[PDB]
């Protein structure tokens, strides 16, 4: 399985409340007991939720910015960074126990969004990228890579 | 864990992907909003795309985000297309919203809101940063060439919108024209930094004064902006936001 | 359209637009249609807008549904920017051609360096046919005919298409070999110098190579090719020649203005002084893009539009003959709904109650002199 | 600021209190300590608590400044209270052209004056918060030098 | 310019738009001193509950 | 006995000399050989002197800086301040084998008064009062407290 | 009209005319505010005795 189809596929208030509650209050108290492929299984589904975060952003931030210039999205996104955040920061471990500073940087910098100097906050993908990619190589690291 | 090798080598094929989609599109939005507004006025008209300001300011504010994924991207894999993936981004960005917007929703002609090209900065800084991997050198070298090739990378396109017309007893181009004709509600012609002589210019060298100035000055800013990068590529684990 | 927004005051005291004239309403594609009409610039301009040093005339439309072919002030082009004087008055001509079809409001409006856009009165302009039909001819000193409208359109996609495949080239050949975890685990664990050697630096050197290569020709024939070129013409124009109005015969000094809260009546009290040997009557007083008229005094025929018109909004206590020399004081109402249609009641919230206009003096042979008034507006409530 | 409104600009000098009275600042420092206490995350002070207080500002001071905003017809300008009191008792050292004030734009659309700069002030002092936030753990530190 | 008397004696009248006659010499005193007096007992409740 | 009432009690450069000297003159050459009861007594006097120092700046920056605002406080709290120092640096073991760089801040921000920048300094009284607090807890630090 | 054409040191030579301020006077150059009545020459070769 790994990877499924997920990929492909006042309201912003309330969208923002459920949406951020469901994944904190369905939060996994027993973290320790983790098999790998459920690590990596579980793995996926938070770079499939950060790739949300992706196409927010670009169609926040690239489409509609600029259809002010020629002349909603900012809470969408908003929400699904905010909603990413409690996401690994419950599901997937060595990114709990300690808020992620880059990850954090990326997920309030767009969020308060002066654009140009909140606009440099989005950078932080980078770090968070790595970290992440930290966690992918975990317990399925290898074999294969590095031999 | 993972089963075999062949797989595992499918899975990280399956997190290139993904990785590499989530960075264009979040370099897209983030390089976009501050090429926007920090420099969107140039790029937008044809007749704003002067030879001094634009040539002048476009490098210098241009040249922010390419440093700073530059010198993670390379840092941490040996990928030398940051700058390279950040200006095809906003290229497309820029163009997605050029065709749909600017010519769907409104009616500006297309050869009157072209966008800039950086293509070719954007490989200079990444040849120039892999091969003497120095980033001192990148830094040198590198920004020099994006500076200075800007303008002449431009030119064939603009070359044609610089032919010379008696419009109604005054002298006027291409790109004047489109202007004149084609009305800006938001953006009237006062607004428009562009060259508007002085009495020290000496001869012909309104463009390569300015062409070097701003190689200068993106010198400057990739120095400071791998720094940002280096930052902005920290893993540190903060306990108690 | 951008107007019934900026500040009541503002609008009312920046610049009068009068003796507009429309050539057309409804034209099709590639017919031209003529705005003319003179404009004033008042004396109390505010100071928060800075003096109209640069200023520029353009055009208030949805998008560039007509395309300006000329503009002039006074009598010369006036395609750039230009300097105007306070209390100076100034005619002016667009010439507009049809683009779009459809139903659009044509502002004439003002741009000046420090105070944003000068919206003034807009007329409904309906356009007939297809965008397909426009053309937009243009002859160069070179001596070749282009139309603007896919001039260099092709030249422009094809070089943005070659600088794109050349950029996706370059990542897709450093994207074929795995990329983002591999790669990071060789380079941490120890050095990598695995993942940059031959013949990637080779292909490298190619790629800027080529890359310089190919600016190089290509700046090299398009210096052959179009070998005349100008830099892009800009620069303030001063030397605007102004209306040589002649000096108004009738002066009229403002007793206080008062208007209801909430209402749409402007109620002021004048004294008029009558010079010359003609008896005057008052028949028009043009505020901030409205008309209101004394219909038994003057009639609109210039087809201006009908919310911005009040065809009998003015009323005048006593509006009989003003004999030469003789001089009294009435009481002038102006009341119209397009005062709160247009949010001209809205000042109240303004930290400026000031009103400026101008009144339209006509006499039994026909002609008219224009007088201009400002005073304190003091809203009242009970 | 009390004592010196009370003790010199209305001993020394006699500039009334009702025209030299301070702004209140309580219910911004209360929200600010609230909202920091609870939630004790600093981020999330600096993200709220900054915004609560650049946007109770003005309603705050609202029931103090609203007697002073009833027009007045003055000589035949219109006029406020705190105008008519600005004009009636003179300020050698701060006529009235220094005046900071509302002077009107041509890009204020209708009434969005309040609420805009209100906003702006709350993300302004969100980024002032946060630099400050950052010199007071300095101004915090314990360092002992060893040769000034 | 000599002046004589005492400064109890000044007065200094205004009518609004409103249709009301008020002193500007102590107009809104006391509202002024009230609300700021309730703000300043506020803040003193905050910090002697925790002090 | 500790706390006493102490705390309820040209010439500017004339003062300066004498009470600077002073401190420094009689200054305790054996700090080792202190009773943590005399290090208490005389702590306290180290205590009042700091509230001698917030009374002047207060009489200082708050009532005569606004009273130009309507239109001597400034060495008379120079003074007390690094007379303060001297006295800190000489009496008070643990505070003594090294300038606190805070205390230093704090001596000679609000001497050197661009006003803006240089009050800022006056918050190092935050670091002086913490490191006060650890000098307030070497000897008679319990107990009582933490238990 | 330039008063000689060969002088000896010590001796003065006097510069006359008249000069019109251009009303079009471009933008980009500050209007003659607080202007200078200047001479161009190779260095100090002529001391400025008057200016008129
Ligand atoms: C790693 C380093 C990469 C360098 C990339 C440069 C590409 C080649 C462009 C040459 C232009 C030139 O020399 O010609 C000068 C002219 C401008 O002259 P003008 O006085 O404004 O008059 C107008 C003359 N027209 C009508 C023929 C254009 O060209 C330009 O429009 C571009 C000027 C700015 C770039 C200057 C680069 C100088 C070489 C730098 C490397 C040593
Ligand atoms: C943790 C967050 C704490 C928030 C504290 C805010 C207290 C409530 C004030 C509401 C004012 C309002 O909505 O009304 C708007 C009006 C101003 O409107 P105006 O266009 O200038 O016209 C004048 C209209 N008068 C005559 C009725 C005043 O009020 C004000 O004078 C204050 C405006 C600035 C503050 C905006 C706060 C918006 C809510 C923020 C929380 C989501
Ligand atoms: C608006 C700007 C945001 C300011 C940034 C501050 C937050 C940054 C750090 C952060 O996100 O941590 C908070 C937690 C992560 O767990 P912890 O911070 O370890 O604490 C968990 C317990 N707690 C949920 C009560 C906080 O994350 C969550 O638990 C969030 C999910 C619960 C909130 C759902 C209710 C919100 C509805 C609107
Ligand atoms: C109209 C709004 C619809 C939003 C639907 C949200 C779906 C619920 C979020 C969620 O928890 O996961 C959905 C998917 C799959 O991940 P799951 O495995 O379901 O998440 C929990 C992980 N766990 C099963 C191991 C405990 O994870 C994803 O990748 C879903 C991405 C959805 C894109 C974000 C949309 C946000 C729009 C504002
Ligand atoms: C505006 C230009 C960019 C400025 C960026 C400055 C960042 C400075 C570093 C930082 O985040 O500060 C961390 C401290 C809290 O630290 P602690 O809670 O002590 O965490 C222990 C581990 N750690 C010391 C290694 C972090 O501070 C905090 O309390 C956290 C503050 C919130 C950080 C995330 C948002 C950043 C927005 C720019
Ligand atoms: C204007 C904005 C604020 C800027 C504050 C900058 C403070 C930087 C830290 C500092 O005080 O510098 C200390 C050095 C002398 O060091 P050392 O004598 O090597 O002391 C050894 C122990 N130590 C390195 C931990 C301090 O430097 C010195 O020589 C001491 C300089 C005087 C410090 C006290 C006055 C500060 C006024 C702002
Ligand atoms: C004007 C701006 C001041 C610049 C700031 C520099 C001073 C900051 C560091 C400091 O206060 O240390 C000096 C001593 C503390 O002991 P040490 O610095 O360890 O050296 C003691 C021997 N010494 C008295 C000759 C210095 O403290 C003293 O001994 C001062 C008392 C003796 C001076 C009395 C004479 C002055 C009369 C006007
Ligand atoms: C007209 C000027 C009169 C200033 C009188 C200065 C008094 C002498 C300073 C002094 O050394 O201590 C006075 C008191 C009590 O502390 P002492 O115990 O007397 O100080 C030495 C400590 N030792 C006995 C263990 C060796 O310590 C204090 O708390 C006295 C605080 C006085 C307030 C500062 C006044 C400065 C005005 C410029
Ligand atoms: C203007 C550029 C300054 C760059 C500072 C670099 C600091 C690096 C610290 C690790
Ligand atoms: C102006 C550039 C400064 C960049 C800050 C980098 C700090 C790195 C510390 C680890
Ligand atoms: C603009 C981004 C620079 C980041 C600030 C560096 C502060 C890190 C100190 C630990
Ligand atoms: C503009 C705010 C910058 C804050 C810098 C924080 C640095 C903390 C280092 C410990
Ligand atoms: C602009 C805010 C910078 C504050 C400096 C804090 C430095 C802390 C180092 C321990
Ligand atoms: C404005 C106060 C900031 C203090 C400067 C931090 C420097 C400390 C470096 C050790
Ligand atoms: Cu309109
Ligand atoms: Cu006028």
């Amino acid at each position: 399985l790994l990877d499924k189809k997920w990929l492909t596929f006042v309201l912003e208030i309330v969208t923002a409340s459920i949406l951020w509650g469901y994944l904190w209050k369905t939060r996994d108290r027993n973290l320790a007991a983790l098999t790998p492929r459920e690590e990596l299984r579980r793995n996926f589904t938070h770079l499939v939720w950060l790739v949300a975060y992706a196409w927010a952003i670009y169609w926040g931030a690239s489409y509609f910015t600029e259809q002010d210039g020629t002349w909603l999205s900012y809470p969408i996104y908003i929400i699904t960074g905010f909603a990413a955040f409690i996401y690994a920061k419950t599901r997937l471990p060595f990114f709990a126990k300690g808020i992620s500073l880059p990850y954090l940087v990326l997920v309030v910098g767009p969020f308060m969004i002066g654009f140009v100097i909140f606009g440099w906050l989005a950078l932080a993908v980078m770090g968070t990228l790595t970290q992440t990619f930290y966690s992918f190589a975990q317990g399925g690291l290898g074999q294969s890579l590095c031999e | 864990a993972v089963r075999s090798h062949a797989e595992a080598v499918q899975v990280s094929r399956t997190i290139d992907w993904m990785a590499l989609f989530v960075v264009f599109f979040v370099i897209v939005g983030s390089y976009h909003i501050h090429a926007m507004l920090t420099m969107g006025d140039w790029d937008f008209w044809s007749d704003w795309k002067d030879r001094r300001l634009w040539v002048t300011v476009t490098p210098i504010v241009l040249v922010t985000f390419p440093a700073a994924v530059q010198s993670y991207l390379w840092e941490r894999y040996r990928l030398p297309w940051g700058a390279t993936v950040c200006v095809l981004g906003l290229l497309l960005g820029e163009w997605i919203n050029r065709y749909f917007n600017f010519w769907g929703w409104t009616y500006f002609p297309i050869n009157f809101v072209f966008p800039a090209s950086l293509v070719p900065g954007a490989i200079i800084l990444d040849t120039v940063l892999m091969l003497s991997g120095s980033y001192l050198f990148t830094a040198i070298v590198g920004a020099m060439g994006w500076g200075l090739i800007f303008y002449p990378g431009n030119w064939p396109i603009i070359a044609p919108l610089h032919v010379p017309v008696e419009y109604n007893g005054m002298l006027m181009s291409i790109a004047d024209i489109q202007g004149y004709n084609y009305v800006r509600t938001g953006t009237p012609e006062y607004i428009r930094m562009v060259e508007k002589g002085t009495l020290r210019t000496f001869g012909k060298d309104v463009a390569p004064v300015s062409a070097f100035f701003s190689a200068f000055m993106s010198i400057l800013i990739y120095f400071m902006w791998h720094f940002i990068g280096r930052w902005f590529s920290n893993e540190r684990f903060l306990q108690s936001t | 359209h951008g107007e019934k927004s900026q500040a009541a005051f503002m609008r009312m005291r920046t610049i009068h637009w009068y003796d507009l004239s429309w050539s057309k309403e409804k034209v099709k594609i590639n017919e031209t249609v003529e705005i003319k009409g003179k404009f004033h610039v008042f004396e109390g301009w505010p100071e928060t807008v800075d003096e109209p040093d640069v200023a520029f005339l353009n055009v208030g439309m949805p998008g560039p549904v007509f395309i300006r072919k000329e503009s002039y002030i006074g009598g010369q082009l006036v395609p750039r920017s230009v300097r105007l004087e306070i209390g100076k008055t100034y005619d002016f001509r667009v010439v507009l051609k049809a683009r779009r079809p459809g139903d659009w409001h044509v502002h004439t409006m003002m741009n000046v360096q420090g105070g944003g856009p000068i919206i003034g009165p807009g007329k409904w302009i309906t356009v007939e046919g297809s965008m397909s039909e426009f053309r937009n001819p243009v002859t160069t000193l070179t001596g070749q005919t282009v139309d603007l409208e896919n001039y260099n359109e092709g030249n422009t996609y094809f070089w943005h298409a070659f600088w794109f495949a050349i950029g996706v080239a370059w990542i897709g050949y450093w994207s074929r070999r795995p990329i983002f975890i591999p790669r990071l685990l060789m380079v941490d664990a120890g050095r990598a110098d695995e993942l940059v050697s031959a013949t990637d630096r080779k292909v490298a050197m190619g790629f800027l190579a080529a890359t310089i290569l190919i600016v190089v020709m290509a700046m090299s024939s398009a210096n052959s090719k179009y070998p005349i070129t100008i830099p892009l013409q800009a620069g303030t124009m001063r030397g605007m020649k102004p209306l040589e109005l002649p000096a108004p015969t009738v002066s009229v000094k403002v007793e206080d203005a008062t208007y209801r809260v909430p209402g749409r009546a402007m109620r002021m009290k004048l004294t008029i002084t009558n010079h010359g040997n003609s008896p005057i009557r008052l028949g028009e007083f043009y505020t901030a893009s409205v008309r209101f008229l004394d219909s038994d005094v003057y009639k609109d025929t210039t087809g201006y539009p009908e919310d911005l018109l009040a065809e009998d909004g003015l009323s005048v206590s006593d509006n009989s003959p003003l004999a030469p020399g003789e001089t009294r004081t009435v009481d002038v109402t102006a009341s119209d709904a397009a005062w709160e249609v247009y949010r001209l009641s809205d000042i109240i919230y303004d930290p400026d109650s000031r009103f400026a206009g101008l009144l339209f003096f006509f006499d039994a042979t026909g002609n008219r002199q224009v007088v201009q008034i400002d005073a304190p507006l003091i809203p009242s409530f009970m």
